[PDB]
RNA sequence: GUUUGACCUCAAAUCAGGUAGGAGUACCCGCUGAACUUAAGCAUAUCAAUAAGCGGAGGAAAAGAAACCAACCGGGAUUGCCUUAGUAACGGCGAGUGAAGCGGCAAAAGCUCAAAUUUGAAAUCUGGUACCUUCGGUGCCCGAGUUGUAAUUUGGAGAGGG
RNA sequence: GUUCUUUGUAAAGUGCCUUCGAAGAGUCGAGUUGUUUGGGAAUGCAGCUCUAAGUGGGUGGUUCCAUCUAAAGCUAA
């Protein structure tokens, strides 16, 4: 070649780089279940065969509970504002709970809101309240 | 739903129908109606435009111009 | 009548939530410090520039 | 006298205004809203001023510096983009729709006076699309609205409707008719 | 809206009243230079529906070619618009070109009105809805057909009628005319 | 008012900040385009939608989420490989040219604008500028912008209320 | 994993009821000369003439039926 010849006679160095041991074997990393419990002298298909998961959904081209427990065991295993809040324990003080009145009150439900919203709203405040 | 019907585009597509005014071979189209008649009007028309289906639509259109500008 | 028969949303009738997120925007920053209160505005211009 | 490039294509363009036969929904324009009728429109439009950037930002902090620490109704403005005023016609929330002359397309102001026409809407196509800028916070507004008012404006904005109605409609129900630029 | 009564408006374009701006117009821009910048779209319907946002960074650039082509019929097998396309594409060679349509033509001259975006500015590199034009992918899409118009005249559809051209005209032919040779012979 | 002021368009500036050219070019996207040859001498045709020429990109490019294929008991973006298959079709029906759906497999992924008012509020953005925890953030200011920047909406609907 | 922040009557999703509800034009198309394809069905494209519609429009299949949504844009392997 042209530019190869002479980076192959100058003093420069090449870049060399020797990354082809680590195209086969890429360790595992988003499951550190699966991290500790996989065998790297087995393949891909075999590590899943000996866990017990499967590997492709769709039945394969050719001829082909020791750790799923474990997953098992541990997949087994929203506060309001201080004007909210507030907001609320004014509705409550001067109604109580007839929310029809509580919702055509122009000067505490100054957003045009439901019954439905007013009720569950107060069950949130009176369940972190006493 | 294939032309679903659109209140509307038919009130927007009409709306710009008597405000623009027409095109000249449309303006000769209105005046052959009312005196050669719908014959060779669509003769015209045809000849204008691509395909004869394109000439129905058009004179039709162009007597809904006439059947509302005289009437109402 | 209008051309569309479209239902007029709440918000043309409550007020604005745009306007509440702006506000409940501007009350954060004067929590934390970074946005000097108006009233407090006059007060370093009161004792600054004499 | 010589004169620069720009300079003869807008005197150019100027008498090309005039001299050319004008199709009649152009035309239209231009047979505009005399002196005393648009200051008068103008006098209830300026009462309106849409909250400029700097009094609806220091409000705004007013909001914030009182509520967090230690009712109103909803206030009204003149509405001013084309989206929104083709919009408010046809909802129908328009009492006085102000229409520009002088739009840099044409094209794109054409259809509302006659649309307005058609909805029964009261319009005035008023001088200046820059004078409209004036009253909305912006350079240009080819556009201005009158949704609602306070009562105390109602009955003059009711007799600003009349008077345009009187002044403008029926001085320009010719306007409809006759091709604009016929002037030797 | 106002778009609808803008865009059924520009349907009829021999209509008394395009008729005349179109008469105005074309002497006009006789009267300017071939390729300048317009001040904003005259079509701002059909701008904003082929994606011109009106903001900083977006630019309108109007644009002017000849029409035409048994030596009169030696026939030059590229449209007007993909010409006109890559002229605004060398004038204003910082930004890329998004779009295009037409506005106004004549005997000699077709007009386009190209619409460009600077990749550059600020207001486009962020806003996740355009700052794929800054990927570098996108240097001169005009100049390989991949705007619209161009897209048309590479023949790039799908179905039967474009099967000479689906992948490309170029590549399908090379594809279809290799010999391909297995290690254990087919 | 014979004055003053809005705009519109067009300029300039060693203005502030940016950006384009040239190289390489195997592959990739375009434009432009022959001939020797082969056909019986030969305007079609063939070599060939090739070589040469010109432009334009990247690690891939292009293509791509149907204005697709089918005619089924229907499939379902593209691309690629086996198959279809030297089949259908083209061609002095001559030399010769010559696919695609289906089936198998590789790989797989979906989405976004414009068009219906935020109108109880241009909610959006760039720049300058002073700080800070600096691929940025915050404050203030000049602007862009209603001839439309934001949020919502894209047919698989979708939106406003309850 | 540990830890600091979260807020505002803030942003969603599910099912039902109730009220509405637009879809890319010198573009499709037609003619036409030229190029191009396996594309005889006139396969694509380019130039020029003329130029549409919305219970639209395109593409196929023996009285009709099926299947797409053009003329705007992005996207790995």
């Amino acid at each position: 070649s042209v530019r190869k010849r002479k980076m192959n006679r100058s003093s420069v160095g090449k870049a060399t780089r020797r990354n082809k041991d680590k195209q086969r074997k890429i360790n595992i990393q988003s499951n550190p279940i699966i991290a500790a419990n996989w065998d790297y002298s087995l393949t891909m298909a075999q590590n899943y065969k000996k866990l017990g998961l499967r590997a492709k959904l769709q039945t394969p081209a050719g001829g082909k509970e020791t750790e799923v427990v474990k997953k098992l065991e541990e997949l087994a295993s929203r506060s309001q504002s201080e004007r909210e809040e507030e907001w609320l324990e004014k509705l409550y003080k001067k109604h109580g709970d007839d929310y029809k009145k509580m919702f055509f009150d122009k000067k505490l439900n100054i957003y045009q809101q439901s019954e439905g919203d007013l009720k569950r709203r107060l069950l949130r405040w009176k369940k972190r309240n006493g | 739903k294939k032309g679903a019907a659109s209140n509307r585009t038919k009130f927007v597509r009409s709306l710009v129908r008597e405000i623009a005014g027409l095109s000249p071979y449309e303006r000769r189209l209105i005046d052959l109606i009312r005196n050669s008649g719908e014959k060779r009007a669509r003769k015209v028309a045809k000849k204008r435009l691509g395909s004869f289906t394109r000439a129905k639509a058009k004179v039709e259109e162009m007597n809904n111009i006439i059947a509302a500008s005289r009437r109402h | 009548m209008p051309l569309t028969a479209v239902p007029e949303p709440k918000r043309r009738f409550v007020p604005s939530k745009n306007e509440a997120k702006r506000v409940m925007k501007i009350v954060r920053a004067i929590r934390e410090g970074r946005i000097i209160p108006p009233k407090k505005l006059k007060e370093m211009k009161e004792k600054e520039k004499i | 006298v010589k004169w620069p490039e720009y300079v003869r294509v807008q005197r150019q363009k100027k008498i090309l205004s005039i001299r050319l036969k004008v199709p009649p929904t152009i035309a239209q324009f231009q047979y505009t809203l005399d002196r005393n009728t648009a200051a008068e429109t103008f006098k209830l439009f300026n009462k309106y001023r849409p909250e400029t950037a700097a009094e609806k930002k220091e409000r705004l902090t007013k909001e914030a510096a009182a509520v967090a620490e230690g009712a109103s109704p909803k206030p009204y403005a003149v509405k001013y983009g084309l989206n929104h005023v083709v919009a408010l016609i046809e909802n129908k929330k328009a009492k006085l729709v102000l229409i520009a002359n002088d739009v840099d397309p044409i094209e794109l102001v054409v259809f509302l006076p006659a649309l307005c026409k058609k909805m029964g809407v009261p319009y005035a196509i008023v001088k200046g699309k820059a004078r409209l800028g004036t009253l909305v916070n912006q350079k240009t507004s080819a556009v201005a609205a009158l949704t609602e008012v306070r009562a105390e404006d109602e009955a003059a904005l009711a007799k600003l409707v009349s008077t345009i109605d009187a002044n403008f409609a029926d001085k320009y129900d010719e306007v409809k008719k006759h091709w604009g630029g016929g002037i030797l | 809206g106002a778009y609808k009564y803008l865009e059924e408006l520009q349907r009829k374009k021999q209509s008394d009243v395009l008729r005349f701006l179109q008469r105005v117009r074309v002497w006009e821009y006789r009267q300017k230079n071939v390729i300048h910048r317009a001040a904003r779209p005259t079509r701002p319907d059909k701008a904003r529906r082929l994606g011109y946002k009106a903001k900083q960074g977006f630019v309108i650039y109007r644009v002017r070619v000849r029409r035409g082509n048994g030596v009169n019929e030696l026939k030059y097998q590229r449209s007007l618009r993909a010409t006109a396309e890559e002229r605004v594409g060398r004038r204003a060679a910082n930004l890329r070109v998004l779009n295009s349509y037409w506005v106004n033509q004549d005997s000699t001259y077709k007009y386009f009105e190209v619409i460009l975006v600077d990749p550059q500015h600020k207001a486009i590199r962020r806003d996740a809805r355009y700052n794929w034009i800054c990927d570098p992918v996108h240097k001169h899409r005009e100049a390989r057909g991949l705007t619209a118009t161009g897209k048309k005249s590479r023949g790039i559809n799908k179905g039967h009628k474009f099967n000479n051209t689906k992948a490309g005209r170029r590549k399908t032919w090379k594809r279809q005319n290799t010999l391909s040779l297995w290690r254990y012979r087919k």
